[PDB]
RNA sequence: CCGACUUACCAACCCGAUGCAAACUGCGAAUACCGGAGAAUGUUAUCACGGGAGACACACGGCGGGUGCUAACGUCCGUC
RNA sequence: UCCUCCUAAAGAGUAACGGAGGAGCACGAAGGUUGGCUAAUCCUGGUCGGACAUCAGGAGGUUAGUGCAAUGGCAUAAGCCAGCUUGACUGCGAGCGUGACGGCGCGAGCAGGUGCGAAAGCAGGUCAUAGUGAUCCGGUGGUUCUGAAUGGAAGGGCCAUC
RNA sequence: UGCCUGGCGGCCGUAGCGCGGUGGUCCCACCUGACCCCAUGCCGAACUCAGAAGUGAAACGCCGUAGCGCCGAUGGUAGUGUGGGGUCUCCCCAUGCGAGAGUAGGGAACUGCCAGGCA
């Protein structure tokens, strides 16, 4: 939306002076978020996973992909094939509706907001965050919704260290310490 | 074991019959496969008998 | 005693002893016990010879060890016929071809070195001799 | 003691013609349980893995592929 | 890697084709062109080439790299092996897969002489 | 997108209190009222305004009438 | 509570050095075996068919082994 | 009784009351074909979440996987998903392998009718090797082959099967 | 004839991984857009269609560097067929064959058929 021409117009002229870069599309860029939710303790009841699904779906405008574990572990008593939790991946358009309304009205309404924490990315130029409540987007109105289930924001840029990760988020006024 | 044994009677009128093999407990319907029969050399239903 | 924990299977063949060993030259310390015979010495052995050296010094210097049984020996029990399955196990031993170098302590004057070994030397059936580091 | 003695008859397993033999068609060159030898040129490969002449020529053994495994062929010679 | 995948996604029909020893005709695509060669059946020479690069036929054609252009080509290339004796091909995917330019690469191939 | 298996997703008008009308897109079906947005969010000028809990000395002083 | 400070502890993974294996192999012989060609030699010594059998209790010695105690003029195999 | 490894001496075979383990099944899809895909284990970052669930990057390379024990094998995957389907089909079969025999196994290709694919092609069950018992006697179905004077029939024979 | 690039092979690590430099006229690659031809067990990320604005950043090709991977003699050792011998649960002699590991060293490939661009 209007945060791909603001990358374009003002993202790319403000990273390209900072770190000195030659080729215009050396900047880096971001290319997808994921969002997830694993609810867990959908092994002793399968419709808590199909309400999860929902609210992701409510989030960002996607049917989200049921996650199916990977291999039995005795510890959580699961085994191959049982669906633990969701996931949603955003690109290119429906990437920044969602990550414009992020940044401007869900972040805002977190309960006793600090700050996000600037030292969570991989050691490559990826952020991760968590949100612990699921209430804080305006598309769940506190009735229909019965947990407290939180998500799992995952910023997957082409950035190629994390100093330059933290200064293309910082360019698009994220709420750093 | 528990896998008892069937025949598969044409459907062409002939008197022709694949003889196999089918577990009962997991699905306790017949058998529809389209074989051949030799008889009238074509290939038709064979509904399972027995 | 020297043992194996977690062995593949309990009983192993008999097999032979022929040929020289591997492990000819001192490479942990600087003095060493090698063998100029053959047979299998068994870990009582290795033990009663340890003893008789960490005694001989008693105090100083280290001591490596630098055989392990890890074959296993089945005796039949008495008033048994032959036949009706193998034996079961009883010890453990260390086939041993001449040139291997058995024990090696570092640490100790080569007086009390050559004298400590020739204690050790009295416990183990094979026939030993002393031997030194070399340069290579 | 006891509680073992048992065995399987021996599966008659191997080459049967060798490399420069002269073989008719349809005859087998190896009996293998895995694919030791892999189908090359003329040569074909049964359902349990069995290697059989497809034309009569002289067998030739070789180790063609990335892999460096053994190919089987036949030069109709 | 986005070609070695397909590559090791055309192995096996391309292995055959020479276990077969049939002569095939190799297709490769790209977003900007499309190229096209009979390969013998011994697999390491060509007989006949026909591609949108080259210029006796990249003129006639709006945009080379279009549906439009695969079929081009592949009139080329099947009037090219017809005065060669060559009539008996079988098409090689090389991985692609058999939807776009090169299903009408083969079509118009099929079309014009070529029996496969 | 898959044709029809995920929820309906328009334009809708979200405003706030304070302004901050911005055109957005999402799944409400209707068009939402909320809070100070980013824009005017305290989130930058009341730090020192959030950290102000307790004080005793100086609220005994005041009892110290005499 | 956060673990805030300590230990005379043990200690997995990797790194360097040192050994062992019938049921380990990133290496690998000598012989043996299969196929082809060539001279010499061998009263066909080779194969197929047909008439007649005997025999199917083996023993010791050398070499490679299993078992036994690398004991037995012990016992079970391969080859001479 | 059958299957896998070692003893078994680098072709095949090779014994002991020698050393170790399995079988008497399963599947109408876990078979056929077309299209597509690649693991274990680690690190970092991340709400409940924890040594270990789900996610995002990087190292690694098949140390994973195979309905079932072990060996051999598998990336063109024989491992993992989905669409359509019944070749898990009938009559034969050049030529071989292995058994003292009874037997067991591999098989290109020919004829008739199918399935998948655009097509070249693949398909006569399953990654392969265990999952099984001869003859006599009798049971069911088909088929004029015979039918003890003749026409029938009973009873036999042949094919499929218990 | 020479250079650069694409397709198909041969050959299989002396041929691969790492580190550094370099290439955009053509080719290749990223790339713009998505109602359509097609697709996502959600996502044009992949597959696919319609094009050319930007770039050589990533990938790919080329060149340089031995840090690994890899190849590796000569000599000796082990083993072993035949014939002898010993103090013969192990060895020696005559003769034929002769490893594995390690050492010196080699080493960041070579090549065939078409199709473009340049000089
Ligand atoms: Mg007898
Ligand atoms: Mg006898
Ligand atoms: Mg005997
Ligand atoms: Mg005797
Ligand atoms: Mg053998
Ligand atoms: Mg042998
Ligand atoms: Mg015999
Ligand atoms: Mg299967
Ligand atoms: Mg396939
Ligand atoms: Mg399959
Ligand atoms: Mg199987
Ligand atoms: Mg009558
Ligand atoms: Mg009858």
């Amino acid at each position: 939306a209007k945060l791909h021409d603001y990358y374009k117009d003002e993202v790319v002229k403000k990273l390209m002076t900072e770190f000195n870069y030659n080729s215009v599309m050396q900047v880096p860029r971001v290319e997808k978020i994921t969002l997830n939710m694993g609810v867990g303790e959908a092994i002793a009841d399968k419709k808590l996973l199909d309400n999860a699904a929902a609210d992701l779906a409510a989030i960002s405008g996607q049917k989200p992909l049921i996650t199916k574990a990977r291999k039995s572990v005795a510890g959580f008593k699961i085994r191959q094939g049982y669906p633990i939790g969701c996931k949603v991946t955003l690109r290119g358009e429906r990437m920044w509706e969602f990550f414009e309304r992020l940044i401007t009205i869900a972040v805002p309404r977190i309960r006793d907001f600090r700050g996000l924490s600037a030292k969570s990315f991989d050691g490559r130029g990826n952020y991760s965050m968590g949100v612990r409540e699921q209430i804080i987007f305006p598309e769940i109105d506190y009735d229909k919704v019965d947990r407290v289930r939180g998500l799992d924001i995952t910023i997957t840029t082409t950035a190629k260290s994390d100093e330059e990760g933290r200064a293309l988020l910082a360019a698009f006024d994220f709420p750093f310490r | 074991g528990i896998r008892e044994k069937i025949k598969l009677v044409s459907s062409a009128g002939t008197g022709h019959f694949y003889t196999t093999t089918k577990n009962k407990r997991t699905k306790p319907e017949k058998l529809e496969l389209k074989k051949f029969d030799p008889v009238v050399r074509q290939h038709v239903i064979y509904k399972e008998a027995k | 005693m020297l043992q194996p924990k977690r062995t593949k299977f309990r009983k192993m063949h008999k097999g032979r002893n022929r040929g020289l060993a591997q492990g000819t030259d001192v490479s942990f310390g600087s003095f060493g016990l090698k063998a100029v015979g053959r047979g299998r010495l068994t870990a009582r052995q290795i033990e009663a010879a340890r003893r008789a050296m960490t005694r001989a010094v008693k105090r100083q210097g280290k001591i490596w060890i630098r055989v392990f049984p890890d074959k296993p020996i089945t005796e039949k029990p008495l008033a048994v016929r032959m036949g009706k399955g193998k034996g079961n196990v009883e010890y453990w031993v260390a086939l041993i071809q001449p040139g291997k170098v058995l024990y090696e302590m570092d640490g100790v004057p080569e007086e009390l070195a050559r004298e400590a070994f020739k204690l050790a030397a009295a416990k183990l059936p094979i026939k030993t001799t002393f031997v030194t580091k070399t340069v290579m | 003691s006891t509680r073992n003695g048992r065995d399987s008859e021996a599966k008659r397993l191997g080459v049967k013609r060798f490399g420069g033999e002269s073989v008719l068609a349809g005859s087998i060159i190896v009996r293998q349980r895995g694919t030791k030898f892999h189908a090359g040129a003329n040569v074909g490969c049964g359902r349990d893995h069995t290697l059989f002449a497809k034309a009569d020529g002289k067998v030739k053994f070789e180790v063609k592929g990335p892999k460096n495994r053994k190919f089987i062929s036949i030069e109709a010679e | 890697d986005k070609k070695s995948a397909r590559i090791r996604r055309a192995t096996r029909a391309r292995r055959k084709l020479q276990e077969l020893g049939a002569t095939r005709l190799v297709v490769h695509r790209t977003p900007r062109h499309i190229y096209a060669q009979v390969i013998a059946p011994n697999g390491s020479e060509v007989l006949v080439a026909a591609s949108t690069v080259e210029k006796a036929i990249a003129e006639q054609l709006k945009y080379t790299g279009n549906k439009d252009a695969a079929a081009a080509v592949g009139k080329a290339v099947a009037e090219r092996a017809l005065e060669k004796g060559i009539k008996d091909v079988s098409f090689d995917r090389s991985g692609f897969q058999y939807h776009g330019r090169v299903q009408a690469l083969a079509d118009a191939a099929r079309e014009a002489g070529l029996q496969f | 997108m898959k044709k029809d298996i995920h929820p309906k997703y328009e334009e809708i008008t979200a405003s706030c209190s304070c302004g901050n009308v911005m055109k957005i897109r999402s799944t409400v079906g209707h068009d939402l009222n909320l809070d100070v947005c980013s824009k005017c969010h305290p989130f930058f000028t009341g730090k020192q305004r959030d950290v102000a809990t307790g004080g005793r000395v100086d609220r005994f002083n005041k009892r110290f009438n005499i």
